[PDB]
């Protein structure tokens, strides 16, 4: 339900998308609501900061190993909510 | 006089009629996730529910052993009573003694 | 068997919405405020949290009702019509 | 005024509740309705993609058109033999027309339509309970070789026959967020490849404009307080629940629903003739039946 | 004394005997379709029962 | 079952087969008995004339041959009957 | 770690290698639920329980 894009062969740690800003979530209460990556959707090429809620490139992107879209899921507590993020990879 | 989940929950004068009336137990829910779907719950189709437990037709449950036919609706070859019959026999059929 | 038609939702970005009466079969309507709809591409309104969504729902006849349908009838007193073969002497007549 | 001109119509992206990764996603093939009313087990499926047509919209067998996932959203085409239908095992495909498939399926608790291999390889699964159907009063796994040839109703395999119609409307805004570019305290509308784009912003007041190049928005500081979407999108789209409607939601056109339910003849088994024993005021029937077979008795009084 | 659908519906003195006797309720039916197959119904094997 | 041959790339409307003569049916009775193609088994390459009961080419014969043979079914009422026609393609 | 349909056995195989072998064990696995309503697939509109 979240739409993001990355470029082909993108460097590690580079910006992908602000999850907390797009969801309208407050910035000072990610840790209080236990922001966490859903265990069902684990992507080796992506990693998200728990404190800031900003998605970043973890491993170097390669279409040959991937191929397509990258799927990720996050879950929050109090109240229990689930959100889905999909990333398109250019060539 | 439609009832939800029962036969005749949707009614019209004809299949192509525009004055369709129905009272299905449909209700719209608040969207939980932030997509653009419409969440709703509805009662089951009363026509399907009637089909599930319609019982046996009158072609199998009818007294006096007579068979039900459609177009027009009728019950043919029923053996139940006595018919008084009066015949005016023409005099050409008779012969002298 | 009815076919439930769910039309395309109406979304108005922080302006109030309400729906009027309709002549459609079993027309059920409800409006929800404070939404933030998303599609493929991103957010759908320019306004933060006063966005409203109008959801419609009705029913119609299924495409296969031309074959699988039931007809309700009220029947009155029935009349008996018989086919008679009458042989008088040696003349045979068939009649109704 | 039902039309067959598919150049005026376009496919769309739906919200499938069960994708290849077992979670709901936006899909070019979304299952809207499934009908199972034919007596031979065939089903008719409505899919958000259009089959039997090329990229331009002309009638082209072995080509199907769908909606791309890119930000400059356009209509793509692909070959038809990679379209797969399943319920519990593979399903034979009996016919295809725009928005509609007709298939022969084994019994199952779900219906899946998938694009196998190539680009945009995906699937869509819906909870749809279909079961084996019967015509006569004797059960049969397979149609018997010697029977009675009773009247039944099946879906017509000819796509020219019509079972009804669906309404077609002008599409609403889609509002891609990639058209927005955030700068150092200001936002820009960034149309793709010079295509004209309409923006609606709520900077300090409601402002609406049409641009063709990258354009500064003066009053807005964040991208989330304004939207922009492609203009001049006069391609009719089916009235689906997964799309925001246009301001004018009048019925622009009508499309045929192919594979109408038609009468025909079809065989049903004839059971083994029972052995009758007579005793005073009663009979004894000796019944033999491999499959469940219905027996009915009634008195004639 | 063979009976259809019951034990002993087919009998012989030995498994290789040519004097096999049986009373399985075979009913040959009129061919419905325009082919050459022989349609028939039979009682269930009483040995299996 | 009523199989017969058709040449590769045969012209549209050419004489192909005769259902009515092979089944001993007259024109008037099949017109009264609603001699129609069965909606299950239909082929885009072949059509029958509704009064003479003669199969002819609709679409020109091509190499994909659906899967292989051509299959068609017809049905009549009073009495209710189903007939199957098989067509060989001579390549 | 796999996602499997219901069945009464578990098989792990090498499809096309030089080994070309499979191992099958008896293991009854069935569909699992989270709530008080049965479901074949998780619905779009739900309650989001733990
Ligand atoms: C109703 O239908 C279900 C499944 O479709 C079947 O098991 C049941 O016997 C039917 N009848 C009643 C009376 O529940
Ligand atoms: C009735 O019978 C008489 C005497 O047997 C005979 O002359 C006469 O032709 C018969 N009538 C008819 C209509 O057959
Ligand atoms: C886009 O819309 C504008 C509105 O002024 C129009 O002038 C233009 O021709 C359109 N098409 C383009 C830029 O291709």
């Amino acid at each position: 339900q979240l739409h993001y894009t990355v470029q082909e062969e993108q460097e590690h740690g580079t910006f992908v998308g602000n999850i907390a800003e797009d969801l309208g979530l407050d910035i000072t209460k990610l840790s209080a609501r236990r922001f966490q990556t859903a265990p069902n959707s684990r992507s080796p090429y992506l990693e998200l900061n728990l404190e800031t809620g900003v998605l970043y490139v973890n491993e170097k992107i390669d279409r040959e190993q991937i191929c397509c879209l990258l799927h990720l899921e996050v879950f929050l507590e109090n109240p229990l909510e689930l959100f889905r993020v999909e990333i398109e990879v250019l060539d | 006089a439609m009832k939800p989940g029962a036969f005749g929950d949707i009614q019209a004068s004809s299949l192509d009629a525009t004055d369709i009336v129905a009272r299905t137990d449909i209700r719209l829910l608040k969207p939980s996730v932030k997509n653009i779907h419409v969440p709703y719950t509805q009662a089951v189709s009363g026509y399907e529910m009637w089909k599930n437990n319609s019982g046996r037709p009158l072609q199998e449950t009818a007294p006096f052993g007579c068979k039900i036919e459609v177009e027009p609706l009728r019950a043919s070859n029923c053996a139940y009573g006595h018919i008084p019959i009066s015949i005016d026999i023409p005099d050409a059929a008779f012969v002298r003694s | 068997k009815f076919h439930t038609v769910i039309p395309s939702p109406q979304v108005k970005c922080c302006g109030s919405l309400e729906c009027k009466a309709s002549s459609r079969a079993d027309y059920t309507c409800r409006v929800f405020g404070g939404v933030y709809p998303f599609m493929w591409g991103g957010a759908q309104c320019f306004c933060d949290s006063e966005n409203t969504q109008l959801s419609e729902a009705y029913v119609e006849f299924a495409p296969d009702c031309t074959i699988d349908h039931a007809v309700a009838l009220k029947v009155h007193t029935a009349a008996l019509k018989v086919g008679l073969r009458i042989v008088y002497g040696n003349t045979t007549a068939h009649l109704d | 005024s039902i039309t067959d001109d598919f150049t005026l119509t376009s496919p769309y992206l739906g919200f499938c509740p069960y994708c290849r990764h077992s979670t709901p996603c936006f899909s070019p093939i979304k299952i809207e309705n499934v009908w199972d009313e034919s007596d031979d087990g065939s089903i008719r499926i409505q899919v958000s993609a259009q089959f039997g047509y090329n990229q331009a919209g002309t009638a082209d067998v072995t080509k199907f058109r769908y909606m791309s996932f890119d930000h400059d959203h356009d209509i793509k085409e692909d070959s038809m033999e990679k379209i797969a239908i399943s319920t519990s095992g593979p399903c034979r495909r009996l016919g295809h027309k725009g928005y509609f498939l007709l298939a022969q399926c084994p019994p199952g608790d779900s219906v899946t339509v998938s694009i196998t291999s190539g680009t945009a390889e995906n699937s869509c699964t819906v909870e749809r309970k279909i079961r084996r159907k019967f015509v006569g009063r004797e059960e049969y796994l397979l149609p018997p070789i010697h029977g009675k040839q009773v009247k039944c109703h099946v879906y017509d395999h000819l796509k020219e026959t019509s079972a009804g119609y669906i309404t077609m409307h002008r599409p609403g805004p889609h509002a891609y967020k990639s058209y927005l570019e955030e700068a150092s305290g200001e936002v820009y509308i960034k149309p793709p490849s010079g295509k004209n784009v309409t923006y609606e912003c709520k900077c300090g007041d409601y402002s609406t404009g049409i641009v063709s190049t990258r354009t500064k928005i003066n009053g807005c500081t964040k991208a989330k307080q304004c939207i922009a979407y492609k203009s001049d999108q006069t391609k009719w789209v089916f009235n689906s629940p997964d799309l925001i409607r246009h301001t004018d939601h009048s019925v622009q056109g009508k499309l045929h629903i192919p594979f109408r339910l038609t009468p025909t003849v079809c065989p049903v088994p004839l059971a083994h003739t029972p052995t009758v024993m007579k005793w005073f005021k009663g009979i004894t029937l000796h019944l033999t039946a491999t499959r469940p077979t219905l027996l009915t008795t009634r008195k004639l009084g």
